[PDB]
């Protein structure tokens, strides 16, 4: 209907959740744990089919709103500042993944906590987090951004320390409420010098004449410093505190006691790719910046294969995905310092989705374990969470980047236009090389040691699990809810990547506007590859080939069948020459 | 966990159930969203939108943008 | 689950309860500090309504 | 303000997991003692791509 | 004054309970006095006031 | 105030309509969203009455009936500002004065 | 120290005598003497204490009627404002 | 360790009211807490000189100067914005000592 | 076992010790105690690398359990000043230090563990309290007066002070009956 | 649901296992080690020296004590047990006992 398309009901159906969720939170004693389940579970479900509905309209088909909710406070002499929000395909990106994200989350977190005394204010937070983040990505004008920067640290600070009565966890907590503080001083000092530049607040205008002052420098007490360069430095301050890249880093592994749907939301998009949003928010500045395309690919690089090496030897599966999204993380901002702005949504979308998934399925296996998340003392899982092992298989297949998967296309897209004029490239490029192959060490490790080793656990996991009077047709170590809900997030992340990729990666191109007028020569290599380039790319073929065969044939232990492993590695080895021979040359 | 009591005295949300919760869950809802409504109402007065496919914008007409004269 | 019990059968299940306040339900004491705040807000928001909205 | 102050478990305001390094001197000396061999692998990945 | 009196001495007569029961005890015109008075009084100063700081009696309308 | 904008000529805006393009033009504001319209009020009669009668039932079987309290003083509160900010002589995005 | 009196006249204390009995007989020679009040307050049975126990419509009425006069106080001022006696309304509004 | 068994206490005025809160129930309290709550006002040097070393000379030292810091920060940013004409740090006088919105009105 | 060995600022020595002894200060332990808890000590230790590893191989785990049991059961015969127990007790505890892991599973049940102390307990005082006789009955009279003592008002919980003189109802007859009765009789 | 009045902690028999069921298991496990004789004459009233128990398979014999009922027992509580019955009763007493 064309009222609809000239009148968003989104603001309509998120204003009803956050009343839903404030109200729950202050009258929780006439909603019991039902009460509280149904109504938020009403409000979000509303929330997240009309954003469903106006995906396809800001995605595909150019429309994007400017919604005013009145004049809001008086910030200068004379000066009045409103509530804005601006829902356009920057916004729409990260709000979408947020909201598919959590409403699974929240069908996922009454089958966790099942019995646990406080699941409602487990629930209200969750809820609380979500809010505050999606109001932090539809922002209109900088106060409105501020205001979400701080609601969701302050919002992810009792998510983290939800066990309140221990003050372990209160130390944790009071690790990354630090580093969002250093992260408010920086976006508050940036914003304070752009209003005493431009005189407004307002982001669209900010991204329409910040050219005219690139020019421009500020007295500080010795230097002259260029504009672009400070603000940029700034920004890209506090984008590094929140994305967790390499030495502010240390906050993100120490929130990993949160319960894990807070952590499912918090490692995949939320609050991790908040920084990301940023960089996506105010493009021209940073195109127009030197520190921006000097410190981006370096210190992404950097965090990208510290993440993925460090992931690989964890051993808690908490710890194992936490580095995994820092290792991500910095992919993600070398992907941004490519250039290409369609890359960067590609993979948040994947990434997110593929990791809040593994979270889940890690999740119900934690809890199988009674909170014991060092897989040294799990093993042969595979019979008593089937459904957990092949939808993990699932999820690490897509996470981990393996060939012939769609994690395979954000890796290829990332290496496709990587600028090589950089003057540390060497270091850049080895860096997301050794970055790149970690991830089939660590998918494998999980994977393996969780569900398909030796049994390492306690005997009285697996023997009370299988008793004989436990086996009925309701017999199961998971819930129901669960396994539909993990189920249905597939589904629909299979579907939006998909229809993603279609509308970028096609020969027609039909995504809308990004609003950037820096244009450069990627898609050439993506349209009209040349033969170096895809020998060049072979070459990272064949070495994850040869790290698969070795994760898949080295023994480490003593075993009754490794005389077959050898031969078997053998006849592998011969089979595929000849397989070769025969495909290539006669018939 | 396993369940312990709380003191009777103590309003504190541990292993709460209200039985009342389909009628409590009716009368937060309805009204929310009536709440919710005359905001959305009242917000799509100040809410913009880019022209629609097909149209473009008259570079003098009234609602183009404007410069000031000093 | 394998030996789950209903809210009815389970003895250690909460209803709501707890005083609100500290305030004694049956207090004897014709105290009005309550109505001395209550009379601030009241007054407060009146004052908004009739004088500064429009 | 040390301590993360409790009736019950009281904590040390910083944990300190990694103890078998004494100090932050060892702790920096190890790190770069390990890291060279990060280091030589990186070398070897660059040497291998720049001369194919 | 007289309102924030009456309302003083109206809701000052103990807890929640008696309260309630010496509200039931009352007869109606006295419940319907003070529930209503006090707010007729606050409300007709509020109005005054409002009165006051709006200029209506100017002639060039029209 | 000035165009801001390159002039256009009278041929080339009838090229333009030949060619099958229309004129942009802002859209005046539909019943529901307009404060001054009969259905806007018919609505808010509407809501009105039915926050008493539910107010009414919440009483009667113990639910919370603030929210429904907040809907009656919500009519007359939204209608102030709907109404108080259409007056206002600022531009937005919308239309010119 | 509290110093008010409990014996209140402008309503009875809802109490009830049936708990805590006494024993006013079969006494030994070694124990205490029996109390002599025992009445225990009594509740409405319709009293929640983790909620107020508003019944009333005063303040809605009150916040609605403040609302309304607001209202209509604004009209009269825009009226008076554009020096008519009353708003002329425009066929057609328009976004701001 | 022992517990204390001599330190600071809690002190009241004579003839005070006692707080009779929450149905007046005060419990004993633990020395060593007690102690902590008394020992910093109570807390003295010992000799001529002793702070200057005490904890880090330089740290001390850079605290103790701070104040000349900020205050030739202020000056070279003054000069700063006397090149550039800027806002300087001085008592601007424009309003001739007229306040901000103040009644100026006369009788008769 | 209080599993704070990180939670609080010890130095390596005191964690090592802890990590060897269940005390701070072995020097305080017999000798079959020590002999006894460092046995139990490495035990737990190749357990926890040879068992419940990576790629465990129990062949391996069994020889060198069956290897550690042989020297510990040398190491119990021997006498406390011996130079060869003290350079066993070297050889162990070096062997503790190079299987120390930063990352160390604590069992649950230990006092400082991950999930230790999630919930607080309310005990019989919480329990029982209840100062205006909702859930328990509350007498008129506030307490039952105990001999040798003055019968006295419970102080309450709320002391506000901000009290006004009694109220009556209006219109009270407070006449002076009595007096004017004995009065009007004589 | 809880009965709206006051109700205190019950403390039932104060054993969170089956003190038959812990005996009967520790027992079994006793009997498992290569340098107990026989199964048959282990009581909870025997000495760990009676059945033939020095301290290295004491400390050998209660790491897989603590494995199969799912707990860790602190160095001290161990010395301090003399008979069968002072490990039955700790351990039937221990609150994370499975
Ligand atoms: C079309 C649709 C296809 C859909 C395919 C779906 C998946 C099919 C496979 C299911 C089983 C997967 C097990 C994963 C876990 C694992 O490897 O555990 C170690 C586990 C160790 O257990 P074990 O049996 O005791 O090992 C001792 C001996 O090694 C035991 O030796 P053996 O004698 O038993 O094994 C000999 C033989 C036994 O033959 C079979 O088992 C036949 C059935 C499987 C055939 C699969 C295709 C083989 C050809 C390619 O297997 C081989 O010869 C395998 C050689 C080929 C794999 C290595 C080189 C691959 C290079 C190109 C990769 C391109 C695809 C990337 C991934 C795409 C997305 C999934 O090893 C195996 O399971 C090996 C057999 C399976 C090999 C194929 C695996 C395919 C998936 C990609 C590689 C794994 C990446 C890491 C994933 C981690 C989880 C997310
Ligand atoms: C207690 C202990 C507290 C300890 C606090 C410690 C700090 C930490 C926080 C702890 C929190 C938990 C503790 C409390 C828990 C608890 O008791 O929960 C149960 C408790 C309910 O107790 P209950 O046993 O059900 O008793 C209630 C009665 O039965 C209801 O009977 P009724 O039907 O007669 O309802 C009476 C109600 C009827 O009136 C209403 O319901 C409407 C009230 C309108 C207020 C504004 C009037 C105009 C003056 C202000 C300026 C406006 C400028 C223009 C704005 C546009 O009027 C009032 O209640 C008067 C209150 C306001 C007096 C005026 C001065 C303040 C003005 C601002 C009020 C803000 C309220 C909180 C908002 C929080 C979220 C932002 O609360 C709740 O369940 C929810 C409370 C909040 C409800 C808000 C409902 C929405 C109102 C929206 C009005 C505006 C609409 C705008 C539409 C769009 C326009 C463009
Ligand atoms: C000729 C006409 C002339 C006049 C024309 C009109 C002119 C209008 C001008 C404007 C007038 C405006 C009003 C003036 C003041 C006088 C109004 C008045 O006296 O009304 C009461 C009066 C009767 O009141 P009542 O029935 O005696 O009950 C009041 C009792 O004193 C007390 O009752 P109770 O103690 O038995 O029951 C307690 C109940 C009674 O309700 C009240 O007392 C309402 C006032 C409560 C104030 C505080 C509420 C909380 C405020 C929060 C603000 C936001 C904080 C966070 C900000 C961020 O309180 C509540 O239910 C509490 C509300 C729930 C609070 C929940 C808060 C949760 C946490 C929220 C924050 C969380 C984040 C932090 O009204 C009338 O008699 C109406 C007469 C209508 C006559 C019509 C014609 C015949
Ligand atoms: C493995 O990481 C590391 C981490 O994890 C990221 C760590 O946490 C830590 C621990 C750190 C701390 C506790 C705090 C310290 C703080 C820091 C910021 C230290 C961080 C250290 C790093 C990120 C490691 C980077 C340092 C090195 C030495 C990496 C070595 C890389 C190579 C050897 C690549 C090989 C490069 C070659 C061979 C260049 C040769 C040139 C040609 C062949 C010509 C072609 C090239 C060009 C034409 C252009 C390039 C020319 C130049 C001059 C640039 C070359 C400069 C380079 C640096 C390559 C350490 C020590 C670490 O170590
Ligand atoms: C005008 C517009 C205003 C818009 C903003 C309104 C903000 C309201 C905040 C919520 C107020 C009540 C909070 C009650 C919490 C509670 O009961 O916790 C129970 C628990 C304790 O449970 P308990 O069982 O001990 O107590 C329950 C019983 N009561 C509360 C009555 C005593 O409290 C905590 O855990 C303490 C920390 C609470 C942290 C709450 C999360 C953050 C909330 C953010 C709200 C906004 C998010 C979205 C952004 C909106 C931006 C506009
Ligand atoms: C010019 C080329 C230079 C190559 C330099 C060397 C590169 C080596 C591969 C990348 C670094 C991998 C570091 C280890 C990551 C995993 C750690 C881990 O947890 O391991 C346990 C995992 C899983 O085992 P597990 O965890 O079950 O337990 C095994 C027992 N422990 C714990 C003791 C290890 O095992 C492995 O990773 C097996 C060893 C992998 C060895 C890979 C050898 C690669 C040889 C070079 C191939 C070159 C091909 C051509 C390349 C061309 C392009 C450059
Ligand atoms: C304080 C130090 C002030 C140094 C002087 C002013 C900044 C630089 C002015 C000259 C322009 C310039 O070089 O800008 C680029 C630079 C970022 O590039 P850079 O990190 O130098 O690249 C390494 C090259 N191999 O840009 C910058 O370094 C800009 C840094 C701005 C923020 C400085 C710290 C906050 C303000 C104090
Ligand atoms: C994805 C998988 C989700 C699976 C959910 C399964 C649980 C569920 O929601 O069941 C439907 C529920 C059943 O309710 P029932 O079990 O009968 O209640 C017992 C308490 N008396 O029934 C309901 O939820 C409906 C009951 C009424 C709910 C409130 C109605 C008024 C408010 C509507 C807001 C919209
Ligand atoms: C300029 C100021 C920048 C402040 C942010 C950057 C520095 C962060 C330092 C982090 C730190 O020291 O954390 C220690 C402690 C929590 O650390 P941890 O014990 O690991 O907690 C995990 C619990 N299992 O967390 C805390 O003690 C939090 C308080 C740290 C105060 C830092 C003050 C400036 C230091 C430079």
């Amino acid at each position: 209907l064309d009222f609809l398309n000239e009148y968003p009901i989104i603001l309509l159906t998120g204003l009803l959740f956050l009343f839903t969720t404030i109200f729950s939170l202050i009258c929780l004693s006439y909603l019991g744990l039902y009460g509280v389940f149904i109504l938020n579970l009403a409000s979000i479900l509303l929330f997240w089919l009309s954003m469903l509905y106006y995906f396809n309209l800001i995605v595909s088909e150019n429309y994007y709103y400017y919604i005013s909710l009145g004049k809001w406070m008086y910030l200068s002499n004379g000066f009045r500042v409103s509530f804005d929000l601006l829902i356009d395909l920057t916004s729409i990106s990260f709000s979408f993944l947020t909201l598919t994200i959590g409403v699974f989350v929240y069908i996922y977190t009454f089958s966790y906590f099942r019995y646990e005394p406080l699941v409602e204010r487990l629930i209200l937070f969750l809820n609380s987090f979500m809010i505050s983040m999606i109001l932090l990505v539809s922002s209109g004008n900088f106060i409105v951004l501020f205001l979400g920067w701080e609601l969701i640290g302050l919002t992810s600070f009792f998510l983290i320390n939800f066990w309140s009565t221990r003050v372990g966890t209160l130390k944790a907590a009071f690790k990354a409420f630090s580093f969002n503080k250093l992260s408010d001083l920086f976006l508050f000092f940036a914003i304070l010098i752009i209003f005493s530049t431009t005189y407004n607040l307002d982001i669209l205008s900010f991204n329409n004449q910040i050219y005219l002052y690139e020019s421009y420098n500020i007295d500080m007490f010795y230097w002259s410093i260029n504009l672009i360069e400070i603000i940029s430095f700034f920004f890209i301050s506090c984008a590094f505190i929140k994305s967790a890249q390499f030495g502010a880093h240390i906050w993100l592994p120490d929130s990993m006691e949160a319960p894990v749907p807070a952590s499912a939301l918090i490692h995949s998009a939320t609050l991790v790719s908040a920084g990301i949003y940023l960089l996506l928010r105010l493009s021209p500045l940073f195109e127009l910046s030197k520190y921006a395309y000097f410190i981006l690919p370096l210190i992404g690089s950097v965090t990208a294969f510290y993440g993925g090496l460090v992931s690989a030897f964890q051993s808690d599966t908490k710890k194992t995905l936490a580095y995994s999204t820092i290792s991500h993380c910095g992919f993600l901002m070398v992907s941004y310092s490519t250039g290409v702005l369609e890359f960067v949504i590609l993979y948040l979308y994947v990434h997110g989705f593929f990791k809040a998934a593994t979270f889940l399925c890690v999740g119900n296996v934690n809890r199988f374990n009674r909170n014991i998340q060092d897989f040294k003392r799990m093993g042969g899982f595979y019979k008593y969470l089937p459904f957990e092992c092949l939808a993990s298989f699932v999820c690490m297949i897509n996470l981990s980047g393996l060939p012939l998967t769609l994690g395979f296309y954000i890796k290829h897209l990332l290496f496709i236009g990587l600028v090589e004029s950089y003057t540390l490239y060497p270091l850049i490029f080895s860096s997301l090389i050794l970055g790149a192959i970690a991830g089939v060490f660590y998918s494998y490790r999980l994977f393996y040691s969780i569900f398909f080793d030796t049994k390492k656990g306690k005997k009285a996991i697996y023997l009370q699990a299988s008793r004989i009077i436990l086996n009925s047709k309701f017999y199961s170590n998971t819930s129901l809810a669960s396994n539909l809900s993990i189920t249905f997030l597939v589904l629909i992340s299979y579907t939006v990547i998909l229809y993603l990729y279609c509308t970028t990666l096609n020969n027609y191109y039909s995504l809308s506007d990004l609003k950037s007028i820096y244009i450069n020569n990627a898609y050439s290599y993506f349209y009209k590859p040349d033969y170096n380039f895809l020998n060049a790319v072979s070459i990272l073929n064949w070495f994850v080939i040869i790290l698969l065969i070795s994760v898949i044939y080295l023994n480490w232990r003593w075993s009754y069948y490794y005389t077959k492993s050898i031969d078997s590695l053998s006849k592998f080895i011969l089979f595929s020459f000849f397989f070769f021979i025969f495909s290539k040359y006669i018939l | 966990f396993q369940k312990y009591p709380i003191p009777r005295y103590l309003h504190v949300g541990q292993w709460i159930v209200n039985k009342n919760w389909k009628w409590n869950t009716f009368h937060m809802f309805f009204p929310t969203a009536i709440l919710c409504f005359m905001v959305w109402r009242n917000s799509m007065i100040s809410t913009a939108k880019p022209p629609n496919y097909g149209e473009y914008v008259d570079p003098q007409s009234p609602v183009a943008p404007k410069a000031i004269k000093y | 689950d394998a030996y789950y019990h209903d809210d009815t059968h389970e003895g250690l299940m909460n209803e709501p309860h707890g005083y609100l306040t500290m305030d004694d339900p049956m207090d004897l004491r014709p105290n009005y500090e309550k109505s001395a705040l209550e009379l601030l807000f009241l007054v407060s928001g009146g004052a908004i309504l009739a004088l500064m909205l429009g | 303000n040390m301590w993360m102050y409790d009736q019950v478990y009281p904590e040390y305001v910083i944990s300190y997991n990694e103890i078998h390094l004494v100090d932050q001197w060892k702790g920096l000396k190890e790190s770069f003692s390990q890291s060279a061999y990060w280091w030589a692998m990186m070398a070897m990945v660059f040497g291998f791509y720049f001369i194919n | 004054v007289v309102g924030v009196l009456v309302y003083i001495f109206f809701n000052s007569v103990g807890g929640m309970i008696i309260r309630s029961r010496i509200k039931a005890a009352q007869p109606n015109p006295n419940q319907v006095k003070v529930l209503v008075m006090p707010f007729v009084a606050l409300g007709v100063s509020l109005v005054i006031s409002r009165a006051g700081i709006n200029g209506d009696d100017f002639g060039y309308k029209g | 105030m000035q165009n801001a904008y390159p002039e256009i000529t009278d041929q080339h805006r009838e090229f333009l309509k030949k060619q099958g393009l229309k004129v942009y033009e802002p859209k005046p504001l539909p019943d529901q969203i307009n404060p001054f319209s009969k259905t806007y009020w018919i609505t808010n009669a509407f809501i009105i009455g039915v926050s008493f009668l539910a107010r009414r039932h919440a009483l009667k079987v113990g639910a919370p009936r603030i929210f429904w309290s907040g809907c009656i003083v919500g009519v007359p509160l939204a209608a102030i500002i709907s109404r108080g900010k259409s007056d206002q002589l600022d531009e937005l995005v919308g239309a010119r004065k | 120290r509290q110093n008010f009196a409990k014996n209140i006249t402008t309503t009875d204390i809802p109490k009830d005598s049936h708990h805590f009995a006494a024993k006013r007989s079969g006494f030994t020679q070694t124990e205490q003497a029996p109390f002599a009040y025992n009445d225990v307050y009594q509740y409405p049975k319709d009293y929640k204490p983790w909620n107020y126990n508003y019944k009333g419509n005063g303040v809605l009425l009150a916040l609605f009627l403040g609302s309304a006069f607001s209202l209509v106080a604004y009209e009269r001022s825009y009226a008076s404002k554009t020096g008519r006696y009353q708003r002329k309304v425009q066929q057609n509004y328009y976004q701001i | 360790a022992a517990p204390p068994a001599a330190f600071f206490l809690y002190f009241f005025v004579p003839d005070n009211f006692p707080s009779a809160q929450s149905g007046f129930r005060t419990a004993s309290r633990n020395p060593f807490q007690v102690q902590f709550v008394f020992a910093y006002d109570n807390w003295e040097y010992k000799y001529c000189g002793q702070w200057w070393s005490m904890g880090s000379l330089a740290v001390n030292v850079l605290f103790f100067v701070v104040p000349l810091f900020l205050w030739l920060i202020l000056q070279t940013q003054s000069d700063q914005s006397s090149n550039r004409d800027d806002n300087s740090l001085t008592f601007y006088f424009s309003n001739a000592g007229f306040f901000f919105f103040q009644i100026y009105t006369n009788t008769g | 076992s209080k599993a704070y060995y990180f939670v609080k600022n010890f130095s390596w020595a005191e964690v090592s010790n802890l990590l060897c002894y269940g005390t701070k200060y072995p020097t305080v332990l017999n000798h079959q105690q020590k002999v006894t808890r460092l046995y139990r000590a490495t035990l737990r230790r190749v357990y926890a690398h040879q068992v419940e590893g990576y790629k465990t191989d129990f062949k391996q785990y069994n020889e060198n359990i069956t290897d550690i049991g042989k020297d510990f059961n040398k190491m119990l015969a021997l006498k406390p000043e011996s130079l060869e127990l003290q350079a066993y007790f070297k050889k162990y505890e070096d062997l503790q230090e190079e299987l120390f892991d930063p990352a160390m599973i604590i069992d649950e049940s230990r006092p400082y563990a991950a999930s230790s102390g999630r919930y607080y307990i309310f005990d019989d005082y919480l329990l029982k309290f209840d100062p205006f006789g909702f859930y328990s009955p509350k007498l008129l009279s506030e307490n039952r007066p105990e001999e040798a003592m003055p019968f006295y008002e419970d102080y309450p919980q709320n002391d506000s002070h901000w009290n006004l003189w009694e109220q009556f109802p209006e219109d009270f007859e407070d006449s002076n009956a009595e007096r004017e009765a004995i009065l009007k009789s004589n | 649901y809880a009965p709206q009045k006051v109700v205190l902690r019950n403390e039932k028999s104060g054993y969170y296992a089956n003190p038959d069921d812990v005996a009967r298991r520790l027992i079994r496990l006793i009997s498992l080690h290569d340098k107990v004789q026989n199964p048959s004459a282990i009581t909870l009233k025997s000495t760990w020296s009676e059945i033939g128990v020095d301290p290295l398979s004491y400390v050998e014999i209660m790491l897989e004590a603590e494995n199969e009922f799912y707990i860790e027992l602190a160095d001290e509580d161990l010395e301090r047990f003399r008979t069968v019955e002072d490990a039955v009763e700790f351990i039937a007493r221990n609150f994370f006992t499975n």
